[PDB]
């Protein structure tokens, strides 16, 4: 930074100090807050395994069987070159699953490719059909709750009730 | 599934403290043991500057009948650093200290 | 120019490509609330855990939104079982589907139009942004599939497997689907491809000249960023404490009494998180409503031909093409618009041997001397016949019936 | 049902929080203190609790609009899908819509959509039109196809071929204007019928 000779420190929009002058040397220091992020646990059901993998979100694989995802440093999952349907989503195209056993992590498949046998003179016509039934579910209502605000705050209490009024 | 469970955070490895590397003791004695204090209608005042200010010397002193902090607490005075200090001075009846 | 004897019919027509932009997801924010409110203080945290579950509730609430933004981007784009692909030979009956199909030369398989869109749209306080589950390279493969299936197989890949069909025969089914007969394509197929390939040109000219159309995506990114920047600015506010900086109060006051100052900030900051999370929950329902409109358009318009008037731009809908965009989707709707039209004369029915005749399709017109039956949405005047018309009642029953001679081709074929 | 269970499980547990008071229990404070300080303890519990309700009620108001947007969608399906037939593609399951049967469920509805799906298919050669007299013929319904030795007209969505006739084809223009047109005989029923 090009600090002017009068400036003891500099600050970001949050009023957090970004940089400082040292009181015992004519030097200007940048300050970067310490590396942090969500610890996310990737698990199958406890019915099926107590193995887990851990995703340290947004840290470069340093400060924590380790793999970098764009979501974070993923610890305890085996990288795979094949791709599969998603199972547990991780982020930025990465998905993980419990398969033959340990947790594997992979870029998810979108489904099979199927290039089309197109030409300006050929058509496919159905010779036969399947009638198919599909279930579709929709919620329609909640539980009709009601709450007595007065009783919730000041149960049996005239003292409280006089303060709530 | 994937569960957000806690927050990872790199801890400080070492502890650093820095102050202007000097040694002059502040003129607190020239105030708190002065040969003369002013009338309150014309209250006196000294600017304390360019010095290490040990406040423990004052805070422990039984000669003070009251010693009362408002923007800071007394044990913190030795931890803190200042750009300016102004000690205003006068003489009132002991009742009007309130 | 309304009257009880007059009709106007299009003698010409214009294909128009429109553009429609919908937002589909937000920036997937999350926060560590405790680090926002009382970051780097075990004592502030001890004060905050007297307020109980609010920190956990706000984390659940912001997580509930982020887990839905994956679902929205999935339900709009992931409407297909298989990544269909186009042939290397672009035999699409004269349509230049090169500007909206993938570009194989770039690091991400986006189209020529998508690359305009991604360039028309524009930290430590426990705040974070989670990545979307699908990368833009995955969205660009889903729009590659949906578009490649649309061009090579029409709507048939919506219903089951893609059934290939020639593009100018898919477009004949399209035209037939708006009451305009298959021959109106083939008698003009080079003109329809000229108007279409020219209109896809006007779309690039429009999108390349100005960002101003993409306000529907940019307003979302701007609202997300202003609400994040306000959550950050409210860390600096006093709420009536002796400093807003927690570390000032932790240097200047002893615990027995510092706790009465810090409570101001804990309460003030917590109200400033409950405000942000409420804004984002109402907002996420605004984006949810749009992702469900986008999923409904991609189902009915792209994967089909819609009949819903003005649901897929102005005109009669032929087909539409999805293109991805940053946090959104862009539809290029292709519509038949009646162009040049003129008004002459018309009648509800005609009279023959005392009986009355009505058109099997189309409507009777007179050029001012003779009578014809034409398909309604494009001028194509046929001789009036017992093939083009059907019978009910007699001349005395109908209001406004006219005098005319009907040709039955069985008469010459018996007479010869 | 779980989101409403979590909502009340939190609303209940927020009674047990102090919000800055000496105890989580209102009768403990009123057993322990006189009005000079009991009111200045209890205003803490009101400022906490009341904000705990204005939070819960906000979540219910936002949620109820997310359920109303599914009740309005369910009523739009029970209108268009059950009481009708829908041309709206993939709105009523994957495939072409035939009919759907509604079923009740706890706080919900379930639709059993019946769809026709194309399952087995053959490749055919095709052309947009055929030439007879140098006059050009088009399908009235369905599409032209060939097995490779003969030409048939057939319905688009189920292979059921017919010999090409003046009853199945309409005419416009001449064979020069169409692109990719082919020559084939059109059967006129009337020639055998006149000659008999
Ligand atoms: C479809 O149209 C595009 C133009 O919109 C054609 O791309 C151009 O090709 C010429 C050479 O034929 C180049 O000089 C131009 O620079 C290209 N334009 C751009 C913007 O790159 C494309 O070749 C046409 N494709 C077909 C199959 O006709
Ligand atoms: C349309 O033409 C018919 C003839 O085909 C007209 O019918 C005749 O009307 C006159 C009276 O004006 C009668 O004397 C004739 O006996 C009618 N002939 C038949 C065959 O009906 C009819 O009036 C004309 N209508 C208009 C509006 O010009
Ligand atoms: C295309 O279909 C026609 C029938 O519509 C096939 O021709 C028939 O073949 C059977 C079996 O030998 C004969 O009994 C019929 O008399 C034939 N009909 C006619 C009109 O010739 C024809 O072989 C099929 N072509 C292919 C390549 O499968
Ligand atoms: C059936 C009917 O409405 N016929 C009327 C006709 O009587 C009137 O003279 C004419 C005026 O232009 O408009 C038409
Ligand atoms: C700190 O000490 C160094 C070494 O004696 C000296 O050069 C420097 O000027 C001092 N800094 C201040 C602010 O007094
Ligand atoms: C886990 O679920 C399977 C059914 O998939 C069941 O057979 C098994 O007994 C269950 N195990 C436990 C420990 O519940
Ligand atoms: C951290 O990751 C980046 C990736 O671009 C790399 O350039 C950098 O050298 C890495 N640093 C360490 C200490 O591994
Ligand atoms: C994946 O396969 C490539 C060869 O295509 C190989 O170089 C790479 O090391 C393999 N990675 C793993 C994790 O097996
Ligand atoms: C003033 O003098 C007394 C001794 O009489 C001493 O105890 C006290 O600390 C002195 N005050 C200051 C401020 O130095
Ligand atoms: C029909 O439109 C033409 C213009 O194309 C106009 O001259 C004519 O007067 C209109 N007829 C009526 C009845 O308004
Ligand atoms: C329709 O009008 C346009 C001019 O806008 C012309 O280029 C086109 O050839 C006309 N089409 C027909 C079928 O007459
Ligand atoms: C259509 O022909 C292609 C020729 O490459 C073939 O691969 C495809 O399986 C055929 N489709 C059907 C339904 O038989
Ligand atoms: C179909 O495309 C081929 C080139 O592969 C061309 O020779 C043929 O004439 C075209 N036919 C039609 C009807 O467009």
């Amino acid at each position: 930074k090009k600090f002017l000779p009068f400036q003891q420190f500099g600050r970001d929009i949050a009023d957090t100090t970004d940089a400082v002058r040292d009181p015992q040397t004519l030097e200007i220091l940048d300050i970067t807050p310490c590396s942090f992020g969500g610890v996310s646990v990737i698990t199958p059901g406890t019915n099926t395994s107590n193995q887990v993998a851990v995703l340290y979100q947004d840290v470069n694989c340093t400060e924590v069987n380790v793999f970098q995802t764009r979501a974070g440093c993923l610890i305890g999952a085996e990288h795979v070159n094949n791709s599969y349907e998603c199972d547990i989503p991780i982020g930025a195209g990465i998905c993980a699953s419990y398969q033959t056993q340990s947790i594997i992590a992979y870029t998810m498949s979108l489904g099979a490719e199927n290039s089309v046998a197109y030409s300006n003179n050929s058509i496919a016509i159905p010779t036969n059909f399947t009638i198919s039934v599909t279930t579709e579910i929709l919620p329609v209502s909640m539980t009709k709750t009601s709450v007595d605000c007065t009783m919730y705050i000041c149960g049996d209490s005239t003292e409280c009730s006089n303060l709530l009024l | 599934g994937i569960y957000q469970t806690s927050n990872f955070r790199v801890q400080p490895t070492e502890s650093i403290v820095r102050f202007p590397n000097i040694t002059n003791l502040c003129p607190f004695g020239e105030v708190f043991n002065a040969t003369r204090f002013a009338s309150v209608y014309a209250w006196n005042r000294k600017r304390i500057s360019n010095c290490v200010a040990d406040y423990s010397v004052l805070y422990n002193s039984a000669s003070f009948s009251t010693f009362k902090c408002y923007g800071v607490s007394p044990t913190k005075l030795n931890d803190l650093c200042f750009t300016n200090v102004y000690a205003d001075s006068f003489v009132i009846r002991g009742d009007e200290v309130r | 120019a309304y009257s009880n004897n007059s009709i106007a019919i299009p003698t010409n027509f214009t294909i128009s490509v429109t553009t429609e932009i919908l937002p589909v997801s937000m920036t997937k924010t999350s926060v560590d609330c405790t680090m926002y409110i009382c970051g780097d203080s075990t004592e502030c945290s001890n004060l905050l855990l007297q307020y109980g579950s609010f920190c956990t509730q706000l984390n659940r609430a912001l997580t509930g939104i982020a887990v839905e933004q994956d679902k929205n981007t999935q339900e709009v784009f992931a409407q297909v079982k298989q990544i269909y692909k186009t042939p290397p030979i672009k035999d699409f009956g004269g349509f230049n589907f090169s500007q909206i199909l993938p570009d194989p030369s770039k690091p991400s398989k986006r189209s020529f139009i998508e690359d305009l869109l991604f360039n028309k749209v524009t930290k430590f306080n426990g705040l974070t942004v989670l990545p979307p589950l699908l990368t833009d390279e995955m969205i660009a493969q889903y729009t590659s599939a949906l578009l490649a299936g649309t061009i090579t197989s029409g709507w048939t890949f919506g219903a089951g497997a893609a059934l290939q069909i020639p593009f100018a025969m898919q477009m004949a089914y399209r035209f037939n689907g708006i009451g305009v007969t298959q021959n109106v394509l083939y008698e003009n197929q080079k003109l329809i491809a000229n108007q279409f390939n020219s209109a896809i040109g006007k779309i690039q000219d429009s999108l390349s000249s100005t960002a101003s159309a993409l306000g529907k995506l940019q307003d979302v990114v701007n609202q997300n960023a202003q609400a994040l920047n306000t959550l950050v600015k409210q860390l600096s506010s006093n709420f009536g404490a002796i400093s807003s900086v927690l570390n000032d109060i932790l240097s200047r006051l002893d615990p027995p009494e510092a706790e009465v100052q810090i409570d101001r900030l804990i309460t003030g900051r917590l109200q400033s998180l409950q405000t942000y999370v409420t804004q984002q929950l109402i907002r996420a329902a605004e984006i949810r409503a749009s992702a469900n409109l986008a999923a409904t358009k991609m189902s009915e318009c792209v994967l089909g031909q819609s009949k819903r008037v003005d649901f897929c731009g102005k005109g009669y809908h032929l087909m539409s093409f999805p293109q991805s965009a940053p946090h959104g989707v862009v539809f290029l709707h292709v519509t038949y618009v009646p162009a040049q039209e003129k008004n002459f004369t018309t009648a509800p029915a005609i009279c023959h041997d005392g009986k009355a005749h009505f058109p099997r399709e189309g409507v009777f017109v007179s050029n001012g001397t003779h009578w014809f039956v034409t398909q309604r949405n494009f001028y194509e005047p046929q001789i009036i016949t017992t093939d083009n018309t059907f019978v009910s009642g007699n001349c005395d029953v109908v209001i406004g019936i006219v005098n005319n001679t009907v040709y039955d081709p069985l008469q010459p074929e018996l007479d010869s």
